[PDB]
């Protein structure tokens, strides 16, 4: 069924399974269906099982759970299996520079030669299928690491599942989403590279003897030094996160109220404000950033002293052949590789391992819901002694309540307060601490809110069944479903997506009832199953289903109904948590009359990038020049010398590639705070982008797209490019050195070199399109698996009480095998990649070596070395460019964003009036025609509640919008929209504040006096408003100035209006938003001081509006005007 | 042990001595009611009857004598008689006498009315989680007496076991086993209880004792057997494929048992390879299980039967008749020479 | 040390004497108003009155008999009392005069225009840093002058602290004070004030009087208290835990040393161990905090109240045979 199961053993080794997939990859675009079957091994029910196995052997097994002593039984022969060859390979790789040691006395070497050769396959052989097999074995154990917890989401106790972070849970998925799987590669490292160090001594005392931990410790001082910067860097790091977060806080601020601000016109404001924040964020990135280059060129800067420190003790004593001085070169190279590289990221890697092993250890081993003993046989179920705390508090007070098999039981009292409670106790969701309860156990329940997953109407009526017709025909017919049904498009198979906006919340209480009804048990829990529905609709559906089918079986149905609670068999009320009063109906209708009457990757991209700012031209400039004089330098060096001993010695400085060709101190620090400051440009360029663009594309894309567009794109434009793209220039820039060094020996590499780094080029150009297209569509794919385990964590009590958790699981597994098939294939396409490179590479230097040795002793000496050390810096060379274009996506994305089109007396009159919310929508006005009174307001009425927001919105054309507005005898077009829209005032329904103290927040400005402020504030009111504050006026409004009240803020807004002397006032939801004594207040103080001006004051009630002198009745499509009253209530509301 | 070896030795040194003297026509059926007729049975009759000398309530087992010669089956009833004379075991209920004549064989066992927790439990669907240890702790001791006796029971359905008044279970039908030292190619029965080995057609051993008290078990707490399919070579191929998945109420302590119960490895077996029966004695699911004090039934029953007195068969489903008269002639009756 | 132990000395050598005289029926209630009730207050009625003969305005603290008989707190009130009339320190309100009624008792408190800080703080939320070093500063004081005389207050609740028309806040509600040296086993209260070790009902001493102040600094500059249940069993076995996270602003000293304050071991607790206050003295959050200036109260303040004249309520909300007479003998 799977292609790679019909692979032959060299087609395996050659991972040739991808040959087709790239064949379509290269021709056409990806198509997400063409992806090949999921291996048989891979199936996740299949892992899991074993994994679940071993789990449970060892949970009954001993009394400490160790999780990892279990996955040991399950993984460790596989991987010792694949560090075995891992462990030879990396022998094989050190011990290949001793071979070198022989050829430099020069007829023989020719077998030395091709045996050398011979040790590339050799060495590639042994490493390629080694990363693939661990990889397989982490993403095997990685899938069951998810199904092992998923099936314990259905196993936690609810009483902590209300305490458990929801968050929490999150983040232990994604963090390890794709950390613990690539971080294997690593895992043997440890079992290899003390034996790697163990031969490197041996091979140092071989050629010395005497000379072997001098540069040891240098190696151990470096790693030292090195480890301590992270310390700093952390430090750095943590310190820029907070103000950072307040950065965020302040922009999804104003992202929230962007068209307010817009309004306001305070994006000047804004802009200045958000740079001065980002200035010391700013000043501490660029101090990370150069301790974390200094921490970087560390590493290459340490291969200069770590052979001359060596070599200078031995060297003084006597003397030593050159032979030996290349062969501790290669030997020291190799051995700082390992020292500075290889053992602190596998302890990086097995401390994250293991730290993650006790966190999900932990996590499992919590306390579990404990299911009830039940469905054995029984009649009537009844209760004894109800009480229990809810978390102390009884939320029972020792009730009873035995319900016939077949009666309609029903409850009332306050909502939820404690009877949803007593619900599900009974339905088993909370253990009863006192008294015995006693029920069938096989009964549903309807939980308040309704939890609805993606899928049609069949799947959502079915959830684990089949199709019944007669039985959907009812629920349809019955729960006011069947029209609603009729309403849909489909009628029959719509099916839903996500977050079920395509219903009405009457809808999902159908809906709900419509699933209650669906499966027939001993009781039906309904709670307030009516809720969202009219009365008489709620009515037809007791008649119908609710009071005449299910009413014949055993019935609790949640309801505070009067009408329905006379019909019932019994009733129980409770208040405070207590029953006041319960039992037969007539007897308690009767018992207690009084109380029952009360209660009832464009090269474009690269070169606008580079483009930003002139300094990194120059800077770029600078270091090109720097580095092609010091090769040229090399170069006359090496031809002088070619054709005392500290001549000799002379040749270490070539010696070692990275050091010759490193990137001088002197010449780094500036390209990165190049780097620094285009990205504080684009962050300047983007934020006055934003301030300018027109709404009409600004409410086409969803606001958390604003969000999204700095809230992770600025900060891996600040910290993950520079870094990258600086390490991949140092390193081209020292391979591009040693390939003109190589040439410089003899007059035949160019001809060789150029078809290899051609072949190169165009291998990674093929590889790019299949990788990007894999990368794209994982990426996509992995939403679906949290959003499952959304739903899941949403409707937890509903799926607890339909008892059908393995559709959940099987939809689960279909999900993580989906995505896993994308990862799969995309780590074996890198794979190939890899290999087909390092096949690339050994053919290159095969053939060099061949040249070489048909062809002096040092420039032969130094052509092997620098072959036998190249085949690293290539290998991160190509990771690095991997990188760059992974990377540049949010360069586009930034670029793509900032490519954005900008927007562009009292007396008034308005005429032809067209507007929209895009080009050519809805109109919102038909040529509508409207006069301004000189100092009166005019009402805002006839059509109310059909939408006035609109107009108030074109009142300052905020709208996509065209027409004639010619106020005092200007025009909408002379005056610029910024000075146009001054005059009018807005009151919006929100009020929109500047997190701040009161004088930055009320005067963004800053173009006003502090006593005429405090005068205007104590003539609005505003003064006592204050004086209750902290301090005078200096306080910070945290939390948007959630002391604030809404009358407060409305109050706040008319006072800054008031300053900014508006000519006009539009009025909107006043008595809405206003408390009784806010309303009064606020008109008083409105019909005192802006007694002045020609408002507006929109009100959806008439009668609110009724003070108004002028009215302007409101129509579908036409705004009629009614001057007075006489003609208004007669005609326009009658 | 102690005790508990001295007692399996006691038990076996008296097995073999009433194994080596049988008995033969120890009464006729002239002593006997026709009060009712419990069930059917796989190819025979059964009545409910009542002793005419003693008045003690008994059963009276029949099958036609061609059922013996033509289907086979002729002498695996001829040592499960030898069988049940001997057996004394507090889980079971003995026999008295039996019948012999020329057409049929009759055997007078005990009438216990507390009928098969077949149809209690499809009345009750799933055994509670200790519900279901109360009976299966009587099961392990009943496998351990049965295997010290050189005997394969190859005999554990649900319509194998039935309950007494005070509430214990006792299994009857002793047709299906056979006391075999050695490998043996013998096979019957239903698939329901199948072992791999047994659908593999090889030389069997005492190991699919523990394999059918497994399936047992893990069907009494859910109704469901893990196997179940339309026809038995589907099943048999369910078998073959040893793949399952336990019950999600299931507790996962039990879990561990029920994988270690249904082990496809025959050499791996719970409790075959040294142990015997204490891998089973020290099973953590069985942490409550007093093996000595369940041996005196001082244990409360988890559900005891609504008894309504000895002729009451309320529990039974049954109020049939059947009835025969005479013949002249046996179907072989000189096989008929030990019964 | 040097003057200030010198006053210390003296006080404590006069507090002796004020207690062995005690004054009883100072005066009974036919020179007050009636203008209005300040507030209840525990189980008792406040009032703001005016003196008819002089014109002070001040508080009348009514309650019960009855209500002292039937709480089984009357020598708590007899020891309040006592407290009271003989304390001595410019950081509280001083007692003026006592009424003996054959139906309530009253006391004769100081007009405090300036209101509970508790409302105050609901009003704006979080105080700022120093304005919370300027309360904080002026508590210690009278906490270790109390810790001068050997008294346990047992009470502390954000609206017990007033603030006087200097901006100094003002002690009142001494109902659980008591001058008792060494251990007691009593336990009454908050529990959002309730130490650990009165939780677990053993005796208590006056070391958890640091708590209750770390308690009440941290939650004046958080404004949620750090222990917090929606039961008080929960709140209880919080508060038993000893645990709580710091909040986003606070502070590295302040939280440092916040982490003494609250520290589980009560003799690891700050200003128990060996030096009673100098510890806190020389704590950076109280590195300027002059106590020896803060005698004459010259600091200027965080925020004044907007006092309009004692008569006004503006700061004050705006509401509405003796039982066992043998007990109630010097009263
Ligand atoms: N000791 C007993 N007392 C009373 N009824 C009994 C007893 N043993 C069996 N029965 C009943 O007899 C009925 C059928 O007779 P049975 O003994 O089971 O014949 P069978 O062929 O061996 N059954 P099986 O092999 O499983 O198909 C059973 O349903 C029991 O209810
Ligand atoms: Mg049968
Ligand atoms: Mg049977």
């Amino acid at each position: 069924r799977s292609p790679l199961e019909k692979a032959s053993v060299v087609s395996k080794l050659f991972f040739s399974w991808t040959r087709p997939i790239l064949r379509k990859g290269y021709r056409q675009r990806l198509e997400l269906s063409d992806i090949y079957q999921i291996p048989s091994v891979d199936s996740a029910d299949n892992l899991s099982e074993k994994l679940e196995r071993e789990w449970d052997r060892e949970l009954a097994s001993k009394k400490n759970p160790k999780l990892i002593n279990a996955l040991r039984r399950c993984f460790f022969w596989r991987f010792m299996f694949y560090g075995i060859f891992l462990y030879l390979g990396e022998v094989t790789k050190a011990v290949q520079p001793l071979l070198l040691g022989r050829i430099i006395a020069s007829s023989i070497a020719i077998y030395l030669g091709i045996g050398l050769c011979l040790l590339f396959i050799v060495r590639t052989l042994l490493l390629h299928p080694a990363i693939f097999g661990l990889h397989h074995i982490g993403m095997q154990m990685r899938i069951a690491m998810f199904s092992l917890i998923y099936k314990k989401t259905l196993k936690l106790s609810s009483r902590v599942l209300d305490k458990i972070s929801i968050g929490q849970l999150v983040s232990l998925l994604s963090n390890n989403l794709n950390k613990f799987d690539e971080g294997l590669a690593l895992a043997h490292f440890v079992w290899i590279a003390p034996l790697q160090v163990a031969l490197l001594m041996g091979l140092i005392w071989e050629l010395l003897q005497a000379s072997a931990f001098c540069g040891l410790g240098f190696l151990i001082v470096l790693a030292l030094f090195q480890a301590g910067l992270g310390r700093m860097m952390m430090k750095y790091r943590d310190q820029r996160a907070g103000k950072i977060s307040e950065r965020l806080v302040i922009t999804s601020e104003m992202i929230e109220n962007i068209q307010s601000v817009k309004a306001y016109c305070w994006e000047e404001a804004m802009e200045k404000m958000i740079e001065n924040l980002r200035q010391t964020e700013l000043k501490l990135t660029r101090k990370a950033a150069y301790v974390r280059y200094f921490n970087s060129s560390a590493f290459f800067f340490s291969g200069f002293f770590v052979v001359f420190l060596s070599v200078l003790p031995y060297a003084l004593i006597k003397g030593i052949i050159l032979r030996k001085i290349f062969t501790t070169i290669s030997f020291c190279i190799v051995l700082r590789m390992a020292v500075t590289r290889q053992f602190p990221w596998a302890v990086q890697t097995w401390y994250d391992s293991l730290g993650a092993i006790n966190k999900i250890q932990d996590f499992l081993q919590k306390q579990e819901y404990k299911t009830l003993e039940y469905n054995l046989t029984t009649t009537e179920v009844v209760m004894e002694n109800v009480t229990a705390f809810w978390e102390g508090t009884p939320v029972l007070k020792d009730i009873n309540f035995k319900i016939e098999r077949g009666q309609l039981l029903a409850v009332a009292g306050s909502t939820g307060a404690g009877k949803t409670s007593l619900l599900m106790v009974i339905m088993g969701e909370l253990e009863p601490s006192e008294g015995k309860i006693k029920h069938s156990g096989r009964i549903s329940f309807c939980s308040q809110f309704s939890w609805i997953m993606p899928g049609t109407i069949k799947e959502n009526i079915i959830f684990g069944v089949s199709y019944d017709e007669y039985r959907y025909r009812s629920v349809i017919k019955a729960c006011q479903l069947e029209e609603d049904i009729s309403k849909f498009a489909e009628k029959d198979n719509i099916v839903l997506g996500e977050g079920g906006i395509t219903l009405s919340g009457g809808q999902r209480a159908r809906i709900s009832l419509a699933r209650a009804v669906y499966k027939d048990a001993d009781l039906y829990l309904l709670d307030s199953p009516f809720g969202y529905l009219d009365v008489l609709t709620e009515k037809e559906i007791f008649e119908s289903c609710v009071c005449k089918l299910m009413a014949n079986k055993t019935r609790i149905l949640v309801t505070s109904k009067m009408e329905h609670l006379k019909k019932a068999d019994k009733i129980l009320i409770l208040h405070e948590g207590s029953s006041y009063f319960y039992g037969t109906f007539s007897e308690l209708q009767n018992l207690q009359p009084d109380f029952s009457s009360k209660l009832m990757t464009t090269w474009n991209t690269y070169l606008r990038y580079i483009t930003v700012h002139k300094s990194l031209i120059f800077v770029l400039i600078w270091c090109l020049v720097i580095f092609l004089a010091e090769v040229a330098a090399s170069l006359v060096v090496l031809w002088l010398l070619g054709n005392t001993s500290s001549y000799y010695v002379f040749y270490i400085y070539v010696g070692v590639a990275d050091t010759l060709l490193a990137m001088g101190f002197f010449r780094g620090l500036p390209l990165v705070h190049t780097l620094i400051t285009v990205s504080k440009i684009l962050h300047h360029k983007m934020l006055h982008s934003v301030l300018q663009a027109p709404m009409s594309t600004l409410n086409t894309l969803k606001a958390g797209g604003i969000l999204n567009r700095f809230s992770k794109d600025i900060a891996i434009l600040d910290d993950l490019l520079p870094l990258t793209i600086f390490d991949f220039i140092q390193l081209l820039l020292i391979v591009i050195g040693a390939i003109a060094v190589v040439a410089v020996l003899q007059p035949y590499i160019f001809v060789a070199t150029v078809p290899v780094i051609v072949a190169f080029i165009m291998l990674r150009a093929y590889f790019l399109q299949t990788s990007q297209q894999l990368k794209q569509l994982e990426s996509e794919g992995r939403s679906p698996i949290f959003t499952h385990l959304v739903t899941s964590l949403k409707g937890l009590w509903t799926l607890r009480a339909f008892g059908r958790q393995p559709y959940f699981e099987t939809l689960f597994h279909k999900a993580l095998n989906l995505h896993t098939a994308n990862w799969f294939l995309y780590l074996s396409t890198l794979r190939w990649f890899q290999m087909r490179i390092e096949m690339i590479f050994v053919i290159f230097f095969i053939a060099v070596t061949f040249i070489s040795i048909l062809t002096g002793e040092g420039r032969v000496g130094i052509i092997l070395t620098l072959a036998m050390n190249i085949m690293s810096t290539l290998q991160w060379a190509v990771n690095s460019s991997i990188d760059v274009d992974s990377l540049m996506r949010s360069v586009s994305r930034v670029f793509k964003f900032i490519d954005m089109p900008t927007e562009g007396g009292g007396q008034m009159t308005v005429k032809d009036l067209t507007a929209k919310y895009t080009e050519g929508g809805n109109a919102i006005l038909e040529n509508i025609s409207f006069s301004i009174s000189p100092g009166q307001r005019v009402g805002l009425l006839g059509r109310t509640g059909s939408g006035k927001s609109t107009l108030l919105s074109a009142f300052l054309r905020l709208l996509n919008t065209e027409g004639e507005i010619q106020i005092d005898g200007v025009s909408w077009d002379s005056i610029t929209l910024q000075q146009w829209r001054k005059a009018f005032g807005v009151i919006p329904q929100k009020v929109f504040i500047f997190s701040g103290t009161f004088r930055k927040n009320l005067d963004p400005y800053e173009q006003w006096s502090d006593q005429e402020i405090w005068k205007v504030a104590d003539e609005v009111g505003l003064r006592s408003v204050i004086e209750q504050f902290p301090g005078k006026l200096d306080f910070v409004l945290v939390d948007g100035g959630c002391v604030l009240s809404h009358g407060h803020k409305q109050l706040m807004c008319l006072a800054r209006s008031v300053l900014s002397k508006a000519k006009i006032l539009l009025l909107d939801e006043p008595s809405a938003h206003l408390d009784p004594v806010t309303y009064q207040i606020i008109r008083r103080t409105l019909k005192q001081a802006f007694a002045d001006c020609t408002v507006i004051l929109c009100e959806h009630r008439i009668e609110a509006m009724l003070e108004c002198q002028q009215f302007l009745v409101i129509e579908e499509n036409k705004v009629r005007q009614y001057d007075s009253i006489q003609k208004l209530l007669n005609e326009r509301s009658l | 042990q102690e005790s508990v070896k001295e007692f399996l030795a006691k038990a076996k040194e008296d097995f073999l001595k009433k194994w080596e003297n049988p008995a033969q026509n120890t009464a006729h059926l002239d002593q006997f009611e026709r009060i009712k007729t419990l069930g059917t049975g796989s190819f025979g009759r059964v009545m409910l009857v009542k002793h005419m000398e003693t008045g003690n309530h008994y059963a009276m087992k029949i099958l036609d004598k061609q059922k013996v010669v033509k289907l086979k089956q002729i002498e695996h009833t001829l040592n499960e008689k030898r069988i049940l004379q001997a057996v004394n075991f507090p889980f079971l209920v003995k026999l008295e006498f039996s019948f012999k004549d020329n057409s049929n064989l009759y055997m007078v066992m005990e009438y216990v009315p507390g009928g098969e927790m077949f149809s209690h439990l499809r009345r009750i669907g799933r055994f509670s989680e200790p519900h279901a240890r109360f009976y299966a702790a009587q099961i392990v001791l009943t496998f351990e007496y049965l295997h010290s006796l050189d005997l394969i029971y190859r005999d554990l359905k649900p319509e194998n076991l039935l309950i007494d008044q005070q509430g214990y279970i006792q299994v009857t039908d002793f047709g299906f086993a056979k006391r075999v030292k050695g490998r043996t190619w013998t096979l019957c029965g239903t698939p329901e209880y199948l072992a791999p080995e047994i659908i593999l057609s090889k030389g069997y051993n005492k190991a699919v004792d523990w394999w059918a008290l497994g399936v047992l078990i893990y069907e009494m707490a859910a109704g469901y057997p893990p196997f179940f399919a339309d026809q038995p070579i589907q099943i048999y191929e369910k078998i073959v494929s040893g793949k399952v998945r336990f019950p999600s109420h299931f507790s996962s302590d039990l879990k561990d048992l029920l994988r270690n119960l249904l082990q496809v490895d025959l050499t791996k077996r719970f409790g075959n390879l040294k142990n015997g029966v204490n891998d089973i004695k020290n099973h953590k699911w069985f942490a409550t299980t007093d093996w000595i004090a369940i041996y005196q039934r001082k244990v409360e029953a988890p559900f005891i039967p609504k008894f309504k007195g000895p002729g009451d068969t309320s529990n039974f489903d049954d109020y049939e008749e059947e009835e025969i008269r005479v013949s002249i002639n046996e179907k072989c009756g000189k096989e008929f020479s030990e019964f």
